[PDB]
RNA sequence: CGCAUUAGCUAGUUGGUGAGGUAACGGCUCACCAAGGCGACGAUGCGUAGCCGACCUGAGAGGGUGAUCGGCCACACUGGGA
RNA sequence: GGUACCUAACCAGAAAGCCACGGCUAACUACGUGCCAGCAGCCGCGGUAAUACGUAGGUGGCAAGCGUUGUCCGGAAUUAUUGGGCGUAAAGGGCUCGCAGGCGGUUUCUUAAGUCUGAUGUGAAAGCCCCCGGCUCAACCGGGGAGGGUCAUUGGAAACUGGG
RNA sequence: CGUAAACGAUGAGUGCUAAGUGUUAGGGGGUUUCCGCCCCUUAGUGCUGCAGCUAACGCAUUAAGCACUCCGCCUGGGGAGU
RNA sequence: CCGAAGGUGGGACAGAUGAUUGGGGUGAAGUCGUAACAAGGUAGCCGUAUCGGAAGGUGCGGCUGG
RNA sequence: CCUCCU
């Protein structure tokens, strides 16, 4: 696959000894096709590369894929992580990706173009939107559902 | 909270408090009586002109005038603006603005409402301490 | 005739030591605004029954008419159900 | 008279069956859920109690469950009635909403047709 | 609409009968009878307020406002009467 | 009111502005001060090299104004019905007995208040808005709709809630 | 008098959702004459630990899990339990 | 006859103000001690009582958040 | 026992 990376944020980390404060950073990076895979990232106190690298094995790992109707996810789902808790809610074409600064990362990044989310607490929160894309293929589009169930496609929807 | 509690007993909202309450009041002569009116600024006439230290960490002689406004409420008020604009007492007009060193200073005197200079020479936005543009 | 009707209500009696008078009580089951659970309201009202007839308990329909007095704005119609002790 | 955390309870532990006390509309739930392919058969007995039988509810033949994830929520003692108009939609299709009606249930389609919203689960 | 750090209120008060008055129904007024009526679903008291079309804001639920413009109401130096 | 608008010269002449530029939010350097003078929506700047103070030269928005103060809603799933909590962050009543109230197992029959549903009447005009047209488009005016009701009246349905 | 860190800092009721091991008072059933051992089981009382939950610590059939009913309580710190 | 205003009276309620007085808040560099945080040098804290310039001390019961 | 302010 061809990965975008986007950095998302850089913080100064420290650690104190009997000589002082000791220094690191912990980046974190988001990283995707644009087309339905996108990657966690997390840094390991020391650079962006480390970042990406962590990256590109948890886009494979952890969201496997981000199921798309359109340009646009299947159903309205509310991803919870820790204190994290975003609403995913699927949009009507031209909509435009509506959300908050680090869930915009993951939904651009994902390939998603139409989409409202609201941020129900805050704090580099993309493991719960994580959770929410991959709640989603629970019940991606309708073929799971259906072939789950034991229905068709039409039968299911209308 | 249960549903039959909710009915029982309604939620309740915070009250919010204005950041400037002697501008809230207007006054009657006649009835004696504060009335509920939103001012944008009030007249009033300096009692006490003097300076005071601010709170740590800073140092200063911070000028400022104890000021009765037309409703007859007493506050304190900072005179702003480089150099000597302290006065002494006179009629003035008050602004709702805190001096965040100054503790009590929730207002500040208006330069402009008469005799005025606070930072001749402004760079830009030269319409805050009564700075007359020179040609 | 056609005539329009007023506006008729059916209740139980709770009050009938007013001769000539009764308080029929409309309890009803009206929607919270907010919170929307159905809380038993109960409107009473003040009819007029001339014979002495209804009593403790009675579910009789009565009808608007004329103001018969200060508070009284309705008559007994019908004493549908007859509750006895 | 909950069967759903019952089924929930279960269903989260893979669980291969549950015997949940029997009623009408617990009967006619079941039923319900069954047109996706829950329930193989049950057994009445001997009444002694009247739900004694249970459902039986059978919704892990297998050792994974084709139908998976099974999850409910709107069942409030606070009555919740719906307008034949303004009848929800589970995660606009993917899932059903037992609307108790006089005669239908189940669709949006099977509100505006068949009336009384009444009940609404998800 | 707010306040229970306002819990009891009412005595033409509540109903009757009669008489009078009113364009008009009626404790509307009075006579004579009873003893009622209201209230924890908040009476009563205190505070605040013209109400509504609307207006501002908000995804919406809601929240706030009710200058200008339209409708209903009330008032016309203060108070009473025809 | 010899006022709008046209012609025609003198002719683009008469018609550019204010505010902001740490970060939020796209936008820096000299000098003079030296915890002074002053600044400040928040975090905070100044004690002798101040990208946030005094001055001096320098730049993104919207467009004769924009700064400042005041009020309201939003952001604030921050009174949470939608949509929050209570072991240790604020929060379980010291514990009972209980009146009212709230809530209530299974079947069946019947009822139909709630629930649902059909039909009919009104909810002015303006405004905002659905198609939206006209006035050159507009900073504006017309018609036909829609919303508008915990609303009547009446006829059904009867699973569920309620009554027998 | 009416308060305590009156504490499990954990309201009551009900159901449902791996196990393992003590212990208190019972019950049933094994081959056995009992004792004893073993199996099962009810109601307490502890410890460990699944799933799930949790900001974390931890909770975990004696839930802080999954649900429903009802009650009590919270809404930044001070000022002030004044 | 009713009757506004007025008069008289004793109460109710609300605001302003008052010698003085009470704690409270705030305030770069005041005085006294050192109570708490470590076993904080007598584990701390809760209720109550009493005593003491002041933090606090001591009794009784309770809690572990020793 | 105490350890000025920024
Ligand atoms: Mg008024
Ligand atoms: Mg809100
Ligand atoms: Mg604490
Ligand atoms: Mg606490
Ligand atoms: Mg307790
Ligand atoms: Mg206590
Ligand atoms: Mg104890
Ligand atoms: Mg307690
Ligand atoms: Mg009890
Ligand atoms: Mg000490
Ligand atoms: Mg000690
Ligand atoms: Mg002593």
């Amino acid at each position: 696959l061809e990965l975008e990376e986007r950095l998302v944020t850089v913080n100064r980390v420290a650690k104190v000894v009997k000589g002082g404060r000791r220094f690191r950073f912990a980046a974190l990076v988001v990283v995707g096709d644009k087309n339905g895979h996108v990657g966690f990232g997390t840094g390991k106190a020391q650079e962006v590369p480390e970042a990406i690298r962590k990256a590109v094995e948890d886009a494979k790992k952890n969201l496997i894929e981000v199921p798309m109707v359109g340009t646009t996810i299947p159903h309205e789902i509310i991803g919870r992580f820790g204190a994290g808790n975003i609403l995913l809610k699927p949009a009507s074409e031209g909509t435009g990706v509506i959300a908050g600064g680090p869930v915009r990362a993951v939904l651009e990044l994902a390939g998603v173009a139409d989409i409202l989310s609201k941020s129900l607490g805050s704090n580099t929160p993309i493991n719960m939107i994580r959770a929410t894309l991959q709640g989603l293929s629970e019940l991606k589009r309708a073929e799971d559902v259906a072939k789950l169930r034991g229905k068709s496609v039409e039968e299911l929807l209308g | 909270p249960t549903i039959n509690q909710l009915i029982r007993k309604g939620r309740v909202s915070k009250v919010e408090n204005s950041k400037s309450p002697a501008l809230n009041k207007g006054y009657n002569s006649f009835k004696k009586e504060h009335t509920n009116v939103s001012s944008p600024q009030k007249r009033g006439v300096c009692t006490r002109v003097g300076t005071m230290t601010p709170k740590k960490p800073n140092s200063a002689l911070r000028k400022y005038a104890r000021v009765r406004l037309t409703n007859g409420i007493e506050v304190t008020a900072y005179i702003p603006g480089i150099g000597h604009n302290l006065q002494e007492h006179s009629v003035v007009l008050i602004r709702g603005g805190r001096v965040k060193d100054l503790p009590g200073v929730r207002y500040h005197i208006v330069r402009g409402a008469l005799d005025t200079a606070g930072v001749e020479n402004r760079a830009q936005g030269r319409s805050k301490y009564g700075t007359k543009k020179p040609k | 005739s056609e005539r329009n009707q007023r506006k008729v209500y059916q209740g139980r009696v709770v009050s009938d030591k007013m001769d000539k008078t009764i308080t029929v009580v409309v309890e009803t089951y009206k929607k919270h605004t907010l919170y929307g659970k159905r809380v038993k309201y109960s409107k009473k009202f003040k009819a007029h029954d001339e014979n002495n007839q209804a009593k403790i308990g009675d579910i009789v329909k009565i009808m608007e008419t004329r103001p018969l007095s200060a508070t009284k704005r309705f008559r007994l119609v019908e004493v549908v159900e007859e509750a006895v002790i | 008279a909950d069967m759903l955390t019952r089924i929930r309870n279960a269903n989260m532990v893979r669980h291969e069956k549950l015997e949940i006390p029997a009623s009408k509309l617990k009967r006619e739930i079941a039923e319900i859920l069954k047109r996706e392919g829950f329930i193989r058969d049950v057994e009445f007995v001997e009444d002694s109690k009247q739900g004694i039988i249970r459902v039986f509810l059978k919704y892990g033949q297998n050792n994974e469950r084709v139908i998976t994830g099974l999850k409910r929520i709107s069942k409030p003692g606070l009555r919740v009635y719906a307008k034949s108009n303004e009848v929800p939609r589970v995660l606009n299709g993917l899932g059903i909403a037992i609307i108790s009606t006089s005669q239908g249930v189940l669709t949006d389609k099977e509100a505006r047709a068949k009336q009384a919203g009444g009940e609404v689960l998800a």
